[PDB]
C-alpha cells in the first residue's frame, strides 16, 4: 500500500521528502538535478536535467506498478529496454508513458519497450530520429499515440504493423509530404490531425483504412493543391479542420462521395479567394461550418445543396462582392449569419428571405447603403442586427414585420439623418408617432445609434418600444434635450456624448417613475447654460434623490461668455442670466438681465452717457413674469433720479460710477433698501431721511464713497441716531468730515454749536 | 506540456544572492535546507525561441519576483533568510 | 362535433360559452343536474339530485370519447353500464374513470355490459364481493388503480387478464397477501401498495409476475419477511420500502433478483440490523437509500459485488461505526451521506478506495477529529458539509489530495477551531498563515458561522481567488484590520455578533474596481473614536464605495458618552479617546489630553481654583497636531492667571468666573474660541483694546455676563464691537454696572 | 512590448494587525510602510481566455510556487516541515480540441 524511502540516510545525497501529496524525491540535496516525484501507485512524474545525474549510481526504488510514467529528458540506455535501464524502479504494469528531451535523439527499436508492451497512451517528443516499423510492431490494444516537434521523416511501412489504434497526432514533425500510405495500416484509427508539418501536397494513396477516421485537424501544413478524389476517398469523416494553408483553389465535388460529414472549418485560408461551385453540394447533411477570413472573391450561385440548413456558415473578413440569391435554396432554415467586412452595397433581398428561421445576423463593416424593406417581412425568427460601419442614410419606414420582437441593434458609423418629417410623410395620418418601424419594434433591449446623423429624438419609441433599458447615442445631431422624454418608467440608460446639446428642455420631463433608475451621459454637448437651464441648474445641484443619472464632469458649459468651460463645479447657479435679456425697450446704452431665480432684471447700464440717466422703463414687469425688479446701473454718472418714486417695484440700487451732486428723500425710493451709493458728495443731510428710512421692503444698506462730509449740529446727531442703526451703514468712518474727518462719537456739539 | 515555451522547475537551496549587494547574510549556516524555492529556469536562449503556434514580436521571456522575511533562524545576521529578486514564469 | 347540442321539441338543449367544451345545461328543464362536457376531457355533471334518470336526459350519445363521468352520478344495481351510459353511448373507450364516494358495488360483470375493452380503469370506495367475471371481457386491459376501499382478495382472481401494464391498490388498506393471487398477470410491472397493513411477505406472494419492474411499499405496516418473496422476481427493476415496522432483514433476501436498480428503505425505525452481504453483487445497483431508519451498527459484508453504485444515502440513521470494507467493492460512487448519525470516528483508510467521489455531508456527527489519510485519493469533491461534528482542530495537510474542491459548508460548529496560528514558531514564515486552504484554489464558499474561530487567516485573500461567500458570525474574531481585507472580488461578509471591538482602516481606501464586498456587522462590542474616525465618516455618509456594511444593528460600547448610541446619528466632531497614557494634565480637573479628531482637547472644567494656572502642563503637540482647546468653565475665578506665554491653542473657556484685567502677552493671536461668558465683567479692561488685534484664527469672543462702565472713558468700546459685531458672539449680555442693557442701545450721547 | 496573457502584479500590504495594537493602547502609529510581498495574477477581463494578440490560444492560467521555507527542524524536537504557495505567475496553455 503505502510507500517510503528504503535508506534516506544512506549517503548524503539522495534525500527522501514524503508528503501525502506525493512521495517527493531527488538525489542531490541543496541543489538537486535529478528530480523524482511519485503520489501513489498512479503517476511517477520524474526529470534528469542534468547528464551527471547518472541512473547507474541511482539507489533502487521500491516504485510500485503505477498507470502512469513521465519521462523528461532523462538519459536513456542505448538500444536496452527503458525498464531495464531503470532498475531502480519498479513499476510493473504501466498503462501510459511519456517522454520530452531537450536534446539526445534517438533512432526507436523495439528492444527499448519489449518489457514495456501493456501500455496505452505511449508519446514521444523532441528527440525522435527514426522508427523503421521496429518498435511499433510489438505494441498491443495501444490507445492513444503521439509525436512531437521531431523533424522527421518516416517510410510508409511504418505504421502499417499497428493495424489498430484509437487516436494518432503528429504536430511539428516536419514531414515533407505524405507517403502514399504512410499510415496505410490504420484501423481503429477514430481521429488523426496533422496540424503542423509544412507538407508538399497530398495524394490519394496517402490515404487508407478511411473507415476509422471521424475527425481530421490541418493547422499550418504549407500545402498547396490537393488530389482529385483524396478527401472524395471517404465518406466516414465527421469533423474536417484545414486553416492557414496556401492552397489557391480546389477542385470541384472533392466531397461528394463524402456525404457523412458533420462539420467543416476553413479559417484564414490565405491565398484562397475563389472556391469551385457545386463543390460544397450533395452535402446531404452538414452541423456547422465557417468560412470567414479567407478573403474568397466570388461564390457560385449555390454552392451547397442536399443539406437541409446549417447553422453557422459565415463568411466574414472574406470581403465578399456579390451574393447570389440561389444559395440558402437548399437551406430552408439556418440559425445564425456573419457576413461582415465585405464588400456589400446591398444584399438582394430575396436571397435573405428564402429563409425563415433565423437568430442574429451580422452585416457590419460592409458598404451597406440602401435596405429594401422585402428582407424580413417574412424573417419571422430574428435577433439583433450588427450593421454598423455602413455607409447607410436611410431605411424602410417598416422593416421588422417579420421580427417585432426583436432585442438589440447596433446603428453606428452610419449617416442616417432620421428626421422627425424624413419619415411622417401625412402629418395627419399620424401625430404622436412618426411611422418608424419602432412600432413594429415592440421591445428592444439595447439599441447603439452612438455615431450618426441623429437629427431628431423620438419621444413615441417609449411608447413604440416598452421594453429598452440603456440607448447609446454619441456623435448626433440634437440641438439639446427634449421634453417629457424621462417618461419611460423603466432604467433606461442614455449617452449624450458629443452631441450638440445646448438647453435641457427635461422640466416637461420633470415626473419621476418608482424604481427607476435613468442614467444620461453629458459630455462635449455645447450647453448653453444662460437661461432656461436655472431649474435644471439646482436640480443637478447636489441631487439627493432622482431617478435620472448623469454624467456632468464629462460636461462644461462653454456658450455663455463667463460661462466658458465651465463645469458643474466651477459654475454657480445663482450667476445664471438668461440670455435674451432683451425687453426691446430697455436704453442702448443699458442693459436689462432678468433673473430666474430672483424674479428680478438687472438694470445694469453702460458708457457713462449722462449724468441725468432718465429712470428705466421697471414698469415693464417682462410680460408681467418678473414683478420684483433690480437697478445695478453700472459705470455712469448719476444725477437724475426717481422723483416721488413712481417705481416702487425695486429694493436695489447700484449708483456705480455716479457723479451725484443731489439728494432728495422724495427722489430716494421708498421700497428701495440695498443702495450702494457709491461715489457720493453730501456734506449735509435732510431730517426726513429717517422717516423715509424703513427697511421692511429689505436690508436698507447703504455704502457712501469718495464723500465730502461737513460734520454740524443737525447731521451730527443724525448720524448718532443712524449709528444706533447703523446695522445698514456700510461703515461708519465712511463720514470721515470733510473738514476734519473723524469718529462721530469723538466729537462733542455743544462746543461746535453753543 | 501545452504550454508555450519549454521550462525547467528547479528546487535549489540557493547560497549567495540578494536583492541589494550582499548576500552574506544567506553565506553563514544554511547547511540544514533551512530554505528552498521551486524556482522555474526556461529554457535556453529563450529569446531564440518564439512561442510554438505562434510568431509574435514577443517571443518567451523570464521574468522575477521576491520574497523577504522577518524569521528567526539559527544564525545572528539573518534580517531575512527568504529569498528575494527570484526568477519567475516564462512566457510570451 | 357535437360539443354544443341542439335544442328541439322532444329535448332541447343549451350550449355553455365555452369553445370546444360546454357546460350541458342541455335538459334545462329544472336545475336538477349540471354538467361539463369538454371535447374529449369529461362529461362528469353536477348531479345534484342523486336519482339522475338518464332516461329523462337529453340522452346525447357522441360515441367512444375518452371524456366521462366519476363524481356522485351512480346508477341501481344489477344494471349493465349500458342503461348507465343511457345519455352518452361509447364503444369500448379504452379510457374508463370511476370514482364512487357515496357507496360501494359489486361491480358485475352482468353491471359491467357496454364497455368492454379498455386500457385505463380506476375503481374506487367498493369492489366488494366481485367474482372473477368482469376481467373477462375487459382484453387489451392496461391500467387499473384502487382507491380507499376494502376487500380481501380471492387468489388468481385476475388470471384472464394477464396484460395488465399498470396496477393501482393503494389505500385499500391491503389486509393480507397470498402466493397466487397475482399469478394470472404477466405484463404487470408497475405496482403500489401503499396505506397498507400487509403484515407479512408471504412466501413467492409475488409469484407468477413474469414482468414485474416496479414495486411501491410506501405506507405498509410491515415487519416479516421472506426470500423466496422476491426468489423469483430477478426482472424487478426498482424497489421501494417505506413505513415498515420491521426490525432486520432476512438474510439472502435480495441477491435472487440480479437486475435490482434502485432500492428504497426509508423510515424503518424498528429496522435495526442488517444481514451480511445483503447487496450480493448486484451489479444494476445504482441507488439505495437507508434514510430515517434506526439502524443500529452497519455490518461489514453489505456490498461486496456490486459497484456500478452511484448515490449511498444513509439519512438520519443509528449508524455508530464504519469497517473500512464499504469503499472496497465501489470504486465508482457520485455522492454520500451521513446526516444526524451517532457517528463519531471515520476510520481513516476508508476514501482511498474511491476517486470519483463528489460530495459528502457528515451533519452533527460527532466527529472528534479528522485523519490526514482520509483524503488520499479523491478528486472530484465540490461540498463538504461538517455542521456541528464536535471538530476540535484541522490537520496541516488535510486537503493535500484534494485540489478540485469547490465550496466547503463547515457550517454550525458545535464545536471549537483555534484559528490563530497553525504555524508561528521562531521558525514560522511571515509569508503566509501555512493553513490546509492554500491547497484549495477554486474554493468559492465557506462558512462557518458557530466556530471559536481565533482570527482571519491571510491566505484566503491570498491563495484563494475564488473566494465568493464567508460567514464568521458568532465566531471569537477580536479585531479587524484593512490588511485582512485584499480579497480583490465580490465577497459578502458576514462578522455580526462577533467580539469585534475595534477597527482600523486606513483613509486612503485603495479598492480593486467593481469589488462590490459587502460586510455585516451588527451586535459586535465596538471601541469608538479611537482609530475609527477615519472608519467613521467612511460608514456615516458613506457616498459610493465597493464596501457596503450591514451595520443596522450596531452600536457603540467602550464610549460611556456615546453608551449604545447609533454610529450614524454620531460624528467624529463627538468622538475622542486618550491612550498615550501621558501624564500631561494636572488630573485636577477633568484634564482631557485627547486628540478630538487630530485635534489636542484640554478640559480643566474639573472645579479649577481661582487663578489656577490655565496652562500649568502644556502639551508639546508632538506627533499630532498642535490645534489646543482648554476648557476651565463652572470654576470660580473671579480673576484668571491671565499670564501664559504664547502656546499653540486656538480656543479657550472661562465661564463661572471673573476677570478684571488682560495681558498682550498671555494671549497668543491664533486663538480662535475665547469664552469670557457667564462670567463679571465690571471693569473697564482698557489694556484689552490695546491688545485687540487681527488675530490669525477665526476669533469667536463671547464676551457675556459684563456689566463695564457706559462713560466717555474708552467709550470707543461701543464703536469696537460695532465695527465688527460678527465678532461679537454677544452684545446684550453687555450690560453697564450702572445701567444694566445692551451696549448698541446705548449711544455716544448717552455715554458723552 | 506587450506580452500574452497580461496580468496584475500586486503588493499586498503585510500582517497589520501587529499581535492587535490595540489590546493596550487603542492610538494607531501604525502610518510606516514596509517593503510588502509582490503577487502577480492574470485578471484581465477576469482571466480573458484568450490570453494574446497573437491567439492561437484562449486559455492562460495562473500559476503558484511551493516552496519547501522548512527542513532544518531546529524545534529539536520533530522533522518540522511545510510547503507554502502563492501565484508567483500567469501563463498561457494551449489546449487540445476534441477533434
Ligand atoms: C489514454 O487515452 C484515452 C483516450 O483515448 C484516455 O481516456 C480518456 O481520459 C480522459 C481523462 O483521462 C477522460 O476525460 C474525462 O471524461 C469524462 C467522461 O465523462 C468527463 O466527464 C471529464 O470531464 C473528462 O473530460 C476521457 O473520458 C477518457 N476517454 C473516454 C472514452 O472515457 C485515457 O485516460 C488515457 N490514459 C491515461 C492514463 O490517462
Ligand atoms: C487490435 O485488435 C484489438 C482491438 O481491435 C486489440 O485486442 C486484441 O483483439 C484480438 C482479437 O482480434 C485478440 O486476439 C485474440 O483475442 C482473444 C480474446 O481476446 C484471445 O482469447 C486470443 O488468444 C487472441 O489473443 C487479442 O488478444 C487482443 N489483444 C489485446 C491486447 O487486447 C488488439 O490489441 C489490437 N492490436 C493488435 C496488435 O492486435
Ligand atoms: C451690466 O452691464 C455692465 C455694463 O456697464 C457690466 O459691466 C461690465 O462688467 C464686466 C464684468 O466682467 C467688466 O469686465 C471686467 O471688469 C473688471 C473690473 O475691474 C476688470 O478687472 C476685468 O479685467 C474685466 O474688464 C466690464 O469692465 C464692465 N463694463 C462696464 C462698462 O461696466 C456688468 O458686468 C453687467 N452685469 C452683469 C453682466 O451681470
Ligand atoms: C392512461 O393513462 C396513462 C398515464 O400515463 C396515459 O399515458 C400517457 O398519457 C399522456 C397523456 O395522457 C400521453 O401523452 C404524453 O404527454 C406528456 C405530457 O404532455 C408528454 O411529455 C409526452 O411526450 C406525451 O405526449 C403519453 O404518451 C402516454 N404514455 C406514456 C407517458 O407512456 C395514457 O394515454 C392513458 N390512456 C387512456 C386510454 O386514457
Ligand atoms: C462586482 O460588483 C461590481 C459593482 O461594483 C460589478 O461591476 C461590473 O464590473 C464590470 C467590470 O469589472 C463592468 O463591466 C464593464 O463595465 C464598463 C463600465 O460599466 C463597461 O464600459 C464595459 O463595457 C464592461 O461592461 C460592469 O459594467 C460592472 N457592472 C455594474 C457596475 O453594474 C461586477 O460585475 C461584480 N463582479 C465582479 C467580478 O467584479
Ligand atoms: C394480451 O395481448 C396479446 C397481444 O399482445 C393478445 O393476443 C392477441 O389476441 C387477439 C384476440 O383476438 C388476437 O387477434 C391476436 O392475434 C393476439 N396476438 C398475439 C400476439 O397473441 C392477448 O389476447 C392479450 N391477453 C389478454 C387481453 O388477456
Ligand atoms: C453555537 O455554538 C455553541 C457552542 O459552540 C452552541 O451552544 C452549545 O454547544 C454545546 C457544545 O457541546 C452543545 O452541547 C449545546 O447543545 C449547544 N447549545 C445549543 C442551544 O445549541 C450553539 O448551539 C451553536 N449555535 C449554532 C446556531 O450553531
Ligand atoms: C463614425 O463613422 C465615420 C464614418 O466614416 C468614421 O469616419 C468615424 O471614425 C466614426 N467615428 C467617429 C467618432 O466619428
Ligand atoms: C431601477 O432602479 C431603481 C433604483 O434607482 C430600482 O429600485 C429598480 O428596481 C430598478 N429597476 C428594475 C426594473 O429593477
Ligand atoms: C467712475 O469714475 C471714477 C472717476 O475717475 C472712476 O474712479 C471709477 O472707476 C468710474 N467707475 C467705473 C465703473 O468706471
Amino acid at each position: 500500500k503505502r510507500f517510503t524511502c528504503p535508506e534516506e540516510s544512506e549517503a548524503s545525497n539522495c534525500s527522501c521528502e514524503e508528503f501525502p501529496s506525493k512521495t517527493h524525491f531527488y538525489c542531490p540535496d541543496f541543489n538537486p538535478t535529478l528530480y523524482v516525484d511519485v503520489e501513489d501507485r498512479m503517476r511517477v512524474d520524474f526529470k534528469c536535467y542534468d547528464e551527471p545525474h547518472d541512473f547507474k549510481s541511482l539507489p533502487n526504488l521500491a516504485i510500485g506498478s503505477v498507470k502512469l510514467l513521465t519521462v523528461v529528458d532523462c538519459v536513456l540506455d542505448d538500444d536496452r529496454p527503458i525498464l531495464e535501464s531503470f532498475k531502480f524502479l519498479e513499476v510493473a504494469d504501466v498503462r501510459s508513458f511519456v517522454y520530452n528531451n531537450h536534446e539526445n535523439g534517438i533512432r526507436y527499436n523495439a528492444k527499448y519497450f519489449e518489457g514495456m508492451e501493456q501500455l496505452e497512451n505511449l508519446t514521444l517528443a523532441r528527440g525522435v530520429v527514426s522508427i523503421d516499423r521496429d518498435t511499433f510492431s510489438g505494441f498491443l490494444n495501444l490507445k492513444r499515440l503521439t509525436i512531437e516537434h521531431n523533424k522527421l521523416n518516416l517510410q510508409p511501412g511504418t505504421f502499417e504493423a499497428l493495424s489498430n489504434l484509437t487516436y494518432l497526432g503528429l504536430v511539428y514533425n516536419g514531414l515533407n509530404e505524405i507517403q502514399p500510405g504512410l499510415f496505410d495500416g490504420l484501423e481503429s484509427l477514430e481521429a488523426l490531425s496533422l496540424s503542423y508539418n509544412d507538407i508538399k501536397s497530398l495524394s490519394a494513396g496517402s490515404f487508407n483504412g478511411l473507415s476509422s477516421l471521424r475527425m481530421l485537424n490541418l493547422r499550418v501544413n504549407k500545402i498547396e493543391s490537393f488530389d482529385a478524389n483524396t478527401f472524395a476517398s471517404l465518406k466516414e469523416l465527421s469533423r474536417l479542420e484545414i486553416t492557414l494553408n496556401p492552397f489557391v483553389s480546389l477542385p470541384r465535388g472533392l466531397f461528394s462521395e463524402n456525404k457523412k460529414l458533420k462539420t467543416l472549418i476553413l479559417t484564414n485560408n490565405r491565398k484562397l479567394v475563389t472556391l469551385p461551385e457545386e463543390l460544397l453540394a450533395n452535402l446531404k447533411e452538414l452541423t456547422v461550418v465557417n468560412l470567414s477570413h479567407n478573403g474568397v472573391g466570388n461564390l457560385p450561385e449555390s454552392l451547397l445543396s442536399g443539406s437541409s440548413g446549417i447553422i453557422e456558415l459565415n463568411l466574414g473578413y472574406n470581403r465578399l462582392n456579390s451574393l447570389p440569391e440561389e444559395l440558402l435554396s437548399d437551406q430552408p432554415q439556418l440559425q445564425v449569419l456573419n457576413l461582415d467586412h465585405n464588400q456589400l452595397e446591398s444584399i438582394p433581398d430575396y436571397f435573405l428571405e428564402r429563409n425563415v428561421e433565423l437568430q442574429t445576423l451580422y452585416l457590419s463593416h460592409n458598404r451597406l447603403r440602401s435596405l429594401s424593406e422585402k428582407a424580413f417581412t417574412k424573417l419571422k425568427n430574428l435577433k439583433e442586427l450588427h450593421l454598423e460601419n455602413n455607409q447607410l442614410q436611410t431605411i424602410p419606414q417598416f422593416l421588422f414585420s417579420g421580427t417585432p420582437k426583436l432585442e438589440e441593434i447596433y446603428m453606428q458609423n452610419n449617416q442616417l439623418a432620421l428626421h422627425a418629417n424624413s419619415f411622417i410623410n401625412e402629418e395627419l395620418s399620424i401625430a404622436d408617432n412618426d411611422n418608424t418601424p419602432f412600432q413594429v419594434l415592440q421591445k428592444l433591449r439595447i439599441l447603439h445609434l452612438r455615431n450618426n446623423s441623429i437629427s431628431t429624438i423620438f419621444q413615441d419609441w417609449y411608447i413604440n418600444n416598452l421594453e429598452m433599458q440603456s440607448l447609446d447615442l454619441s456623435f448626433n445631431k440634437l440641438p439639446g434635450l427634449s421634453y417629457t422624454q424621462l417618461q419611460f418608467q423603466s432604467n433606461i440608460t442614455l449617452n449624450l456624448s458629443n452631441n450638440e446639446i445646448s438647453q435641457v428642455l427635461l422640466i416637461d420631463d420633470l415626473d419621476l417613475q418608482p424604481y427607476q433608475r435613468i442614467n444620461v451621459d453629458l459630455n462635449h454637448n455645447p450647453l448653453n447654460c444662460n437661461c432656461n437651464a436655472l431649474k435644471f441648474i439646482q436640480l443637478i445641484q447636489s441631487k439627493a434623490e432622482h431617478g435620472l443619472q448623469f454624467n456632468v464632469d464629462q460636461l462644461r458649459c462653454s456658450e455663455p461668455p463667463n460661462l466658458l468651460d465651465a463645469t458643474m463645479d466651477q459654475l454657480q447657479t445663482k450667476d445664471l442670466l438668461c440670455d435674451f435679456e432683451s425687453a426691446d425697450d430697455c436704453p442702448k446704452d443699458c442693459q436689462c438681465a432678468m433673473r430666474l431665480l430672483d424674479h428680478t432684471v438687472i438694470v445694469n447700464c453702460s458708457g457713462r452717457g449722462l449724468t441725468e440717466f432718465p429712470d428705466l422703463p421697471i414698469p415693464s414687469q417682462l410680460h408681467e413674469d418678473f414683478n420684483a425688479l433690480e437697478v445695478h446701473v453700472e459705470n455712469n454718472r448719476l444725477t437724475k433720479l426717481p422723483n416721488l418714486t413712481k417705481h416702487n417695484e425695486i429694493t436695489q440700487l447700484y449708483a456705480r460710477n455716479n457723479s451725484i451732486q443731489n439728494l432728495l428723500p422724495h427722489n430716494i425710493p421708498s421700497k428701495l433698501r440695498i443702495i450702494d451709493l457709491s461715489q457720493n458728495l453730501l456734506k449735509m443731510i435732510d431730517d426726513s431721511t429717517l422717516a423715509q428710512i424703513n427697511r421692511s421692503s429689505h436690508l436698507e444698506t447703504i455704502r457712501l464713497s469718495q464723500n465730502q462730509w461737513l460734520c454740524d449740529c443737525p447731521a451730527s446727531s443724525f448720524l448718532i441716531f443712524v449709528q444706533q442703526n447703523s446695522r445698514l451703514i456700510s461703515d461708519m468712518s465712511a463720514i470721515r468730515c470733510h473738514p476734519s474727518g473723524k469718529s462721530l462719537d469723538s466729537i462733542t456739539v455743544n462746543e461746535l454749536c453753543f | 506540456a501545452p504550454f508555450l515555451c519549454e521550462s525547467e522547475q528547479l528546487l535549489i537551496h540557493p547560497k549567495e544572492e540578494l536583492s541589494r549587494n550582499n548576500s552574506m547574510v544567506w553565506i553563514v549556516n544554511t547547511k540544514d535546507y533551512k530554505q528552498g524555492v521551486r524556482i522555474e529556469k526556461c529554457l535556453k536562449r529563450q529569446l531564440g525561441k518564439p512561442c510554438n503556434f505562434c510568431d509574435a514580436d514577443t517571443e518567451c521571456k523570464q521574468l522575477f519576483h521576491y520574497r523577504t522575511l522577518v524569521a528567526v533562524d539559527k544564525v545572528t545576521k539573518k534580517p531575512y533568510k527568504e529569498q528575494v529578486l527570484l526568477p519567475s514564469c516564462c512566457k510570451c
